[PDB]
């Protein structure tokens, strides 16, 4: 259970992914609960996890699916330039 | 005698400048001509 | 102009430098003076073979009749069945006549060979051709077996491509049983491998290619060479972009690993060739983008002149090698272009941009820029920059070079495939599965373990374990392939880590193997059965479990390596380790000789030898000719050359060929020395902190950490010890004493916590071992006169030296919560005293026993007194005399040195306390000599000192005039230099001459032969570490029994008598 | 090296100490609300804390990230809710 | 006084920018002779000053960069209210940090739900200064007014322009002080909408220099050929991707010089610049010198070859044209007159650069089909917004590449190979497989991207540009609701024109939407702060190191009371 | 070689062997007689310790250093007992 990622271009409205609010950028995501799965898509936005709002590969921590199920692709997110942001 | 000896070393210089350069020259080419196989080829520039 | 006029014949020699083109040229008569200069005109021919040709008609002809590439004894022969080159007198005629039917027996032989390699397996072909036609036979079988699978997908085969695989994994597994039989040759080993590196990309590739036709894109990008029957000529097509193979000799040459990055940045390479632009990968260092551009090159059979880029090259410079790639038809990368200076770049762009123009419009010919004459163009040159963002060298290229030139990013190669590969390269299947397991744990035990210097979880390792791992795996086929992967991590790993990183490590093997339920160890039943056996001849040694486990892993490393060293904190049991070991090995069969040395006592300098600035003679080196005696075939001595002082980069260096496995000392006086079987080099250092990843990867450490020898193991061998001495009642009293304070209770570590700012910072065997030294010097008297104590009278005596030993170091302020503490434990302490009343004053009697205030004896005038030359008795000076008698009356042992440092505050009465306690010697029965140290002081002036005042000799042992027992007082020992690497090097020394008893004599004549004096005792006074003062080596620190000076409160007793 | 440098700046303006070259650095900085480079990145380029602009922020960080770590130590039960952000190393964390 | 040592601050932001107390004499001595004369005394004083300021602004703002162009107006603005007792240093000093000091823990709990945690320090911060020549604080009490239950300071905050709206409960306090309400109502919208900051400058520039200050000026060359003597060569400062030599020869065709020598520095060009200067200076002609900075040794030598002593025709006009460099020879700078030729860097800006420049009648018609003429548009189309997402930072592309026209050229001449490979073959639309050609375009310009999610992104601008539907007509890209709407298509040509794609290049607007790049309308709000940021961080560098603030308090001191303030926060 | 001197009292290979006879011959007349009238042939081991001890008494070392130089806190540091060993009289900036 982390807590206190911050959505960049981009707001969680419980539907998945949804289109950010006016004037209101970095809109703060829920409790996200990470496991492991042990291995063994479309519709399922691979979302990067940054140390910082600077964003480079260095700070990268890790990749979040973030369901996205109605009415926007996941490539309409990469484009929006959607990111998991620790510190700011 | 201060003017006769700067004289002499501005002549000293002149040659001693040409001096280091012609031996230079001459070192380089030395081995080349008096060398068998470049020297077969060129006869004009073997003679000078 | 006649030179230009040659270069212009034959292209290459524009790439070699007008020395040794004019050296070429004037020996064109004798093709045999041209032999040693062949490796600069072409790639991979080293030597030619001359036979004798028209030996009948025009004789004394010689005639070229085989290409040899050597590596190092073995060599690739490539003979010209026809084509011969008769060589002729102009040399640049017969050079290309040799380029010309080097192609044209290539061309023949791969024909021939990619037609074979059809109809014959794949064992049998690799043997029989030459490294650069096998890998193309290779290529060329993979890319037929592809296609024709595709093509079968195409017309509705069901598993058509899935039969394709299987002998894609036939033909790998043949490869990987090659690296197995371990073939002879330097060059049948990077013929098989290069074979390996190829066939795991080919098998990768054609395991996920998912294509339902041959033209289908994921199949094209891939790198494909076909033998086109039509144009009967080898065609090497990437994307859209076909190629003939250029047919150059390459001979067996080492292929890097191919990552899916490596596949698309070869397609980018491609497109920019097909484009006419140049390429240029940019990159950090180490990611290998000369060697990628290299390995595209050696893909396509063409040469790749690569010209190493630096500030002294010129645009003329430089213009002369792209006027040998245009007339050549040869590519040539440029190895970190960026370190070009900015003012040649813009006339360098004017010169690319002259080629590029011309090869846009398909130009025969076209004026470069400064020439008079339009030059040749072949159609297949390619030009290449290595260069690197973020530069350690000079700012971006100009605005005309960018256009030019086609960028591809490199990243840093993944890892996983670079091991993946060498699993392969080893001889073992499954390689994806291990590969990513063995990646996982040394990526996730670099993060979770200490980060400590000696351990390495880079590659540098990696391809270490990966031999070992390899070794294991040809001699043990049938066992499991993880288990034995496992097994060559495990036995590596374990010696290297610290006790407190073992669980970690165990855990983290027990996580990525929970198949593998546990491994058998390497029993070696001889050597673990001599340790016990050999510990019980000594009286003070005690086997734990915990430290015999440390003997068989130096056993384990002596083995396999030459130059394995032995890191781990100060008496830790590193140095009785060593013992051990050779007093075991001794017994089975061939003895082991120890012969310590300190190389930072002595200059690098004065250690390996230099040539001397007066007489330009050359003096011998201390270690050359220590190395010399140590390395002959006589009489199975096998002696270790141990090197007890820290590893620097200033004095490894030299001996960093021994270490490595060429195995041969270089003096630097073209004298090279050659280490045999019996002789190896050990290294007892504390950190491994200031030494280079490099040096340390090459020696095999075992670390020996704190609790392997315990204190407790320590305390109860010193136990052990008195009832060998005769005293056994005493030493069963002792025990139940000594346990009482020091095991049961940790009372080192409740004092620890409890006071605070300790002035000189001590480990807790250190302590202990002061304590026993301190704990004999009490009852040295009892032991003279054999008299026997209660359990009373010892636990006065214990409490006295544990309060000296533990709580010496300590200030007022700590002395007194010290007491404190011995009171809440109930200990002995004096019951009755006065305010600010501690143990630190009061001593326990040997007339009476009991706790008796320690007053300093009444002073008596001398006669006619100058305050300024006056010392008197102080309670200090007292307590002083009185440990330093405890210390210096002992008689040397295993715990003892015979010497005791004092350190303290800045005029706090040490120097004095120590000439109080120096006087009263009788002249005959002992001397004295104080040699005052200062920053200035080097070990040599040390030395010399030391070396003059004890000149007397019994034998080969040195003594001070007669036999006095002379005690050599070291006023102000902290003050001499401390160098950036943290050692100083005058103290080293000191070190070495406490501990062994001697040094190495620096006089010219005798060199690596030992000076030992046989009876000196040692003094020091240093002021308190910290405030920019330096504090004293560890090592050293438990040579000396060490106790705090302190500032009186009342001087009332020292100045009232005055 | 936050204390021992806070220290020396009081230290270095009231002429008790000399004006070491990373002492100047620090007090220009903080003066104009940024955190010093001594404080960000060690002499050899590794990053020692958590990259924030302003001193300000930076410095309700290393209250509220020692907090974290602080009420995780002393106590013996772990946080329910983690603070991703508030560890060094997030990604050993996620591996842990 | 204060504009030359404004000019001396601009001198720490940027090398190139320095110009000499000798230069400004000229402009000051100029602006004496030039200016209004008046009859009046105190009038005469007024016009210089006018006259002074301007044409001192317009010299400087010339060999300015656009990011720095900005940066100065407002240090010179600073440095004319800090002479004078409307701004202190503290005052100036405010503005740039703005309670980025502050610390939550040691202050007040936020308390409001509606700002953020650092708009409300920001606020503290202005609850906490005194100004000049002011009594109390200011500000005191605005923590209280917006903690109020008043929508009035919400709907402030939440409008579009805070900045052009009057400040919802201290408007009637800010109109009172003339020459510091300016610059308090500009520290009120650094706090609060600190993003509006280089449109809130504008407003007070206008307000302390005069309207004639936020106007662009945008000089001609013909202008900078009048200015420029003989004596006085004329320097172009280079951002990478520009070269105006092409400028230079269309103002030279109009003065008959057209046919002027050119000469690349380099190594051994300063005997061919020798030769080549001293046919210019007697006959007389243009000398364009390129990539001057990569050969610095002729750059020292030209400014003493250039000079007075020898003889030089009127005619003869001397063009360098260089990139920023460190260690450039300063006497140069001190007699050159110094321009900056930048890209306009909009969307519009960069289509037509494309279109008039790389892109000819040539090129469009070297495949000879419909389909190469509609993917040269796409190609071109997606070079631009790929370039301009840049502006939009870590936003935009985690590391930002300067993606040249050589990537699009590139690029171009692949799709020449590829189509023409279908073209020899036998809707009359060829095969086209975007696949292919999605990978290859992400290989050209692949070559300079480092980072895999930077990667990832461009592969994924890809896959919404370069789709089957691009060779239909009805496909329009982003019909973005820009100014009705405008549709953002593929103009089609029946018979190749160029000029019908530098034609629809008009119809495109000016003021790039973000929609048209994929990001929300919340993206500029992310641009807008980024280059406030980068103006207030570039303007803290060139402030002086002067302990006397004012207002009874050192730097020292300042800096103290915080160390000693952070060292009990301290666990 | 001034601090060595300080400390110590004596400078190791200093003067010549057969030179250390010569002195100490001189030194022993007052020797003798200042040992409370001890009137016997010393020996020169017991010669030297009264030379030095005579050297310390009668040598006197006065130093002239400025604060201000950087060198002079570096000599306090690098010099033990040339600043503890020796009176220390500061010299303050002149009065009114
Ligand atoms: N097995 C043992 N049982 C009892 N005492 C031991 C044992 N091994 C070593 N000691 C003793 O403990 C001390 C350890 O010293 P030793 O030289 O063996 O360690 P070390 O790590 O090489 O020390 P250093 O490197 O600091 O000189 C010595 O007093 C030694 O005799
Ligand atoms: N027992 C003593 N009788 C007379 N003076 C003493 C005695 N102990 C110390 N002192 C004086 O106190 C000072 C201590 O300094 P010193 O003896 O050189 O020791 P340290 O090594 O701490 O500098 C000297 O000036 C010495 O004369
Ligand atoms: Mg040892
Ligand atoms: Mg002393």
């Amino acid at each position: 259970y982390i807590k206190g990622l911050y959505l960049e271009g981009c707001k969680w409205s419980k539907n998945g992914l949804d289109d950010s609010d006016p004037k209101k950028i970095f809109a703060d995501l829920p409790i996200l609960h990470v496991s492991a799965i042990n291995k063994k898509m479309s519709n399922t936005y691979l979302c990067p996890v940054y140390k910082y709002p600077k964003r480079t590969d260095k700070y990268l921590i890790f990749r979040v699916g973030l369901p996205c199920e109605g009415s926007n692709n996941p490539s309409h997110w990469k484009l929006r330039g959607v990111a998991l942001l620790c510190s700011t | 005698e201060v003017e006769n000896l700067i004289r002499t070393f501005s002549d000293v210089n002149d040659t001693l400048d040409m001096w280091v350069k012609v031996q230079k020259l001459w070192t380089s080419l030395e081995p080349v001509f008096t060398g068998g196989d470049i020297a077969r080829q060129m006869p004009l520039q073997a003679k000078q | 102009a006649y030179l230009e006029g040659k270069r212009k014949k034959f292209p290459r020699f524009y790439f070699v430098s007008n020395p040794t083109l004019l050296k070429i040229l004037s020996q064109g008569s004798e093709p045999t003076s041209i032999q040693e200069d062949f490796e600069k005109l072409f790639d991979a021919i080293t030597k030619v073979t001359f036979e004798s040709a028209k030996d009948k008609k025009n004789p004394a002809l010689k005639q070229i009749t085989q290409i040899q590439q050597v590596i190092g004894r073995n060599e690739e022969n490539i003979s010209l069945t026809g084509y011969y080159v008769k060589c002729e007198g102009n040399i640049e005629d017969w050079l290309k006549k040799l380029e010309q039917n080097m192609q044209q027996t290539l061309k023949d032989i791969a024909s021939a060979a990619a037609q074979q390699v059809f109809q014959v397996g794949l064992k049998e072909f690799v043997s029989s051709q030459a490294s650069q036609i096998a890998l193309l036979g290779l290529q060329i079988l993979w890319t037929s077996k592809v296609n024709e699978g595709l093509e079968r997908l195409s017309r509705n085969e069901r598993n058509a491509m899935d039969i394709k695989r299987n002998e894609i994994k036939e033909h790998m597994n043949i490869l990987s049983s090659m690296c197995l039989e371990d073939l002879n040759g330097a060059v049948e080993r990077t013929k098989v491998e290069t074979l390996v590196t190829i066939q795991v990309h080919q098998k990768d590739i054609s395991m996920d290619l998912k294509c339902k036709d041959v033209n289908d894109f994921e199949w094209q990008k891939q790198t494909r060479i076909a033998w086109k029957t039509d144009i009967d000529e080898c065609i090497i097509s990437i994307t859209d972009w076909d190629s003939p193979y250029s047919y150059e000799f390459l001979g067996a040459k080492e292929r890097l690993c191919i990552t899916p990055l490596t596949d698309r940045c070869y397609i980018t390479l491609a497109q920019a060739m097909s484009m006419y632009y140049g390429g240029a990968p940019a990159g950090p260092a180490g990611t290998g983008k000369t060697e990628t551009v290299k390995d595209l090159g050696r893909t396509l059979g063409v040469f790749v002149v690569v010209t190493n880029c630096s500030d002294q090259h010129r645009y003329r410079d430089m213009a002369k090698i792209f006027k040998g790639l245009v007339q050549s038809g040869l590519w040539g990368c440029f190895d970190e272009f960026n370190r070009i200076d900015l003012e040649v770049l813009s006339v360098v762009a004017m010169q690319v941009e002259s080629i590029t123009t011309a090869r846009k419009q398909h130009m025969k010919k076209f004026m470069f820029p400064e020439e008079e004459i339009e030059i040749e163009l072949i159609p297949t040159v390619s030009y290449f920059i290595t260069m690197n963002p973020g530069y350690a060298g000079r700012q971006e290229l100009p605005e005309n070079l960018k256009v030019l030139f086609r960028g591809v990013s490199m990243m840093v190669p993944d890892r996983e495939i670079i091991i993946k590969v060498k699993l392969a390269s080893v001889g073992y299947l499954q390689i994806d599965l291990l590969a990513k397991k063995f990646n996982v744990l040394y990526r996730l035990c670099e993060e979770q373990l200490s980060k400590q210097r000696h351990y390495d979880f880079g590659l540098r390792n990696i391809l270490s374990v990966l031999r070992t791992a390899g070794n294991t795996k040809r001699q043990e086929i049938k066992s499991d392939e993880e288990m034995l992967l496992m097994r060559s991590l495990r036995d590596m790993n374990l010696s290297k880590l610290v006790a407190d990183d073992i669980p970690l490590f165990n855990g983290l093997l027990a996580d990525i193997f929970p198949k593998l339920k546990e491994v058998p160890k390497k029993l070696y039943p001889d050597v673990e059965k001599k340790i016990p056996e050999e510990i019980n001849a000594e009286s003070y040694l005690i086997n734990t479990p915990s430290f015999q486990l440390k003997i068989i892993q130096l056993y384990e490393t002596c083995l396999v390596r030459h130059g394995f060293m032995l890191v781990g904190p100060t008496g830790s049991g590193k140095s009785t380790i060593m013992k051990i070991l050779t007093e075991v090995l001794t017994k089975l069969g061939s003895p082991h000789k120890i012969v310590i040395m300190n190389p930072k006592a002595i200059t690098a300098e004065q250690m390996y030898g230099v040539k001397s600035e007066i007489s330009d003679d050359w003096i011998p080196g201390v270690f050359s000719t220590i190395w010399a005696k140590s390395n002959n075939r006589a009489l199975k001595h096998t002696t270790w050359i141990t090197c007890d002082g820290p590893v620097d980069a200033i004095w490894i260096e030299n001996l960093n060929t021994v270490l490595d496995d060429n195995k041969i000392l270089t003096l630097a006086n073209g004298e090279r020395i050659a280490m045999t079987e019996n002789c190896k080099v050990v290294f007892e250092v504390e950190n491994l902190n200031n030494a280079s990843p490099a040096t340390v990867s090459r020696c095999g450490q075992v670390y020996v950490s704190p609790t392997d020898l315990g204190y407790e193991a320590v305390i109860e061998g010193w136990i052990r010890n008195r009832k060998a001495s005769g005293r056994a009642e005493e030493s069963d009293k002792l025990g139940n004493i000594l346990r009482k304070y020091l095991i049961n209770m940790r009372f080192i570590e409740l004092q620890s916590k409890e006071c605070k700012e300790p002035m000189m910072d001590t480990s807790p065997v250190i302590s202990v071992i002061n304590i026993l030294n301190l704990l004999t010097g009490c009852l040295q008297y009892f032991v003279q006169t054999q008299r026997t104590l209660s359990e009373q009278e010892y636990e006065k005596f214990i409490v006295y030296s544990m309060a000296w030993a533990i709580g010496g170091i300590y200030e007022a302020q700590d002395r007194v919560r010290f007491h404190e503490l011995l009171l809440a434990k109930n200990a002995p302490i004096p019951q009755k005293g006065k305010e600010n009343e501690t143990v630190f004053d009061y001593y326990v009697s040997q007339d009476y026993l009991d706790w008796k205030i320690c007053s300093p004896e009444e002073w008596v005038p001398p006669q006619s007194l100058q305050f300024s030359q006056l010392l008197l008795p102080t309670l200090d000076s007292f307590r002083a005399e009185m440990l330093l008698n405890f210390i210096l009356t002992q008689p040397k042992s295993h715990t003892c040195s015979n010497s005791a440092l004092l350190i303290g505050g800045s005029g706090t009465a040490k120097t004095s306390s120590v000439l109080l306690y120096c006087n009263k010697f009788d002249p005959q029965k002992m001397l004295f000599k104080r040699t005052n140290f200062s920053s200035a002081t080097s070990p040599f002036m040390f030395q010399s000192t030391i070396e003059a005042e004890c000149d007397f000799k019994v034998g080969k042992e040195f003594a001070p005039p007669g036999n006095k027992m002379m005690t050599i007082f070291i006023d102000d020992m902290s003050m001499p230099f401390v160098n950036k690497w943290g050692d100083q090097i005058t103290l080293e020394l000191v070190r070495q001459l406490i501990e062994t008893g001697g040094f190495y004599m620096l006089d010219k004549t005798q060199r690596g032969n030992q000076r030992k004096m046989k009876n000196l005792q040692y003094i020091g006074a240093m002021n308190h570490p910290g405030g920019g003062r330096n504090d004293i080596p560890n090592r050293l620190k438990r040579q000396f029994f060490i106790f705090n000076m302190i500032l009186p409160l009342s001087i009332e007793g020292i100045y009232g008598p005055i | 090296l936050v204390r021992k440098t806070l220290q020396d700046t009081i230290l270095a303006i009231d002429g008790q100490i000399i004006m070491t070259p990373e002492i100047l650095e620090a007090i220009n900085a903080i003066y104009d609300a940024k955190v010093p480079n001594s404080w960000l990145y060690d002499p050899s380029g590794a990053e020692i804390s958590w990259l924030l602009p302003n001193l300000g922020s930076w410095s309700t960080s290393l209250s509220d990230r020692n907090k974290q770590l602080n009420d995780w130590l002393r106590s013996g039960q772990r946080p329910i809710l983690f603070w991703l952000t508030g560890f060094f190393n997030p990604q050993g964390f996620l591996t842990g | 006084s204060a504009i030359y040592f404004t000019m001396i601050e601009v001198s720490l932001v940027n090398w190139m920018y320095n110009s000499s107390l000798e230069q400004f004499l000229k402009l000051f001595i100029e602006s004496i002779d030039l200016s209004e004369k008046a009859q009046l005394p105190s009038n005469r004083v007024k016009n210089i000053i006018s006259f002074l300021t301007f044409h001192v602004y317009r010299y400087v703002n010339r060999g300015l960069f656009e990011k720095d162009k900005i940066t100065f107006i407002l240090m010179m603005a600073f440095k004319i209210l800090t002479t004078a007792g409307t701004i202190s240093s503290g005052d100036v000093s405010l503005f740039l940090k703005s309670g980025d000091a502050l610390d939550i823990k040691s202050e007040r709990q936020k308390q409001i739900s509606y700002l953020e945690d650092n708009q409300w320090l920001n606020i503290l911060a202005l609850s906490k200064h005194t100004f000049s020549g002011q009594t109390l604080p200011f500000f005191k009490e605005l923590p209280d007014l917006i903690s109020r239950s008043e929508n009035q300071w919400r709907n402030w905050i939440d409008k579009n322009d805070p900045e052009n709206f009057p400040i919802p409960d201290f408007a009637e306090s800010i109109n009172q002080e003339k020459e510091i309400g300016s610059f308090i109502s500009l520290c009120l919208v650094r706090s609060l909408r600190n993003d509006r900051t280089l449109i809130a400058t504008q407003n007070f520039i206008s307000n302390v220099l005069g309207k004639e200050f936020t106007d662009p000026i945008s000089y001609p060359i013909e202008g900078i050929w009048q200015e420029s003597s003989n004596m006085d060569p004329v320097l172009f400062l280079l951002s990478a991707g520009a070269d105006p030599t092409s400028s230079i020869d269309e103002l030279a065709k109009k003065k008959k010089k057209f046919p002027c020598e050119k000469v690349s520095m380099g190594e051994g060009q300063e005997r061919v610049a020798r030769q080549v200067i001293m046919k210019g200076f007697v006959e007389g002609g243009w000398v364009i010198l390129q990539n001057c900075h990569l050969g610095l040794k002729f750059m020292e030598e030209i400014e003493t070859l250039v000079s007075p002593i020898n003889q030089i025709h009127e005619d003869f006009r001397l063009w360098i044209t260089c990139e920023q460099h460190p260690k450039f020879p300063l006497g140069l700078l001190q007699k050159t007159l110094k321009v900056t030729n930048e890209p306009p860097k909009g969307l519009k800006a960069g289509l037509y650069k494309t279109f008039t420049t790389i892109i000819t009648q040539e090129f469009i018609d070297k495949v000879d089909h419909s389909n190469w003429r509609s993917l040269i548009f796409t190609i071109c189309f997606l070079h631009s917004i790929v370039i301009e997402r840049k502006k939009f930072g870590p936003l935009g592309w985690c590391v930002p590449y300067e993606y040249n026209y050589s990537d699009l050229e590139a690029s171009l001449l692949y799709i020449e190979k590829y189509l023409t490979n279908l073209m020899s073959t036998p809707h009359n639309l060829p095969i086209s497989m975007n696949v292919v050609r999605y990978m290859i375009c992400e290989v050209q310009y692949g070559g300079r991207i480092t980072d895999d999610l930077d990667r990832e992104l461009f592969i994924t601008y890809g896959e919404t540009y370069l789709k089957d539907g691009i060779f239909g007509n009805d496909y329009f890209f982003y019909d973005i609701m820009v100014d009705q709407k405008f549709k953002y298509r593929i103009p089609q040509n029946p018979s190749a024109e160029l000029i019908k794609y530098q034609e629809y290049i008009a119809k495109v607007p000016t003021v790039d939407n973000p929609e048209v790049f994929g990001l929300h309308s919340n993206a500029d709000l992310t641009f807008r702060l980024k280059e406030s940021k980068e103006m207030i961080n570039t303007v803290m560098e060139t402030r002086p190191k002067d302990s006397s603030v004012g207002g009874g308090k050192t730097r020292e001191e300042i800096v103290q009371d915080k160390a000693k303030d952070m060292l009990k926060n301290l666990p | 070689y001034i601090n060595m001197v300080l400390s110590t009292g004596e400078i190791p290979n200093l003067l010549a062997k057969d030179e250390r006879e010569v002195w100490l011959g001189d030194i022993s007349q007052a020797y003798c007689k200042e040992k409370n009238l001890g009137n016997i042939d010393p020996p020169q081991s017991e010669l030297w310790t009264y030379f030095v001890d005579r050297v310390r008494d009668n040598f006197h070392i006065m130093l002239c250093f400025s604060p201000v130089g950087q060198k002079f806190r570096e000599r306090a540091r690098k010099f033990p007992a040339l600043f503890n060993e020796c009176t220390i009289d500061w010299f303050l900036p002149w009065p009114e």
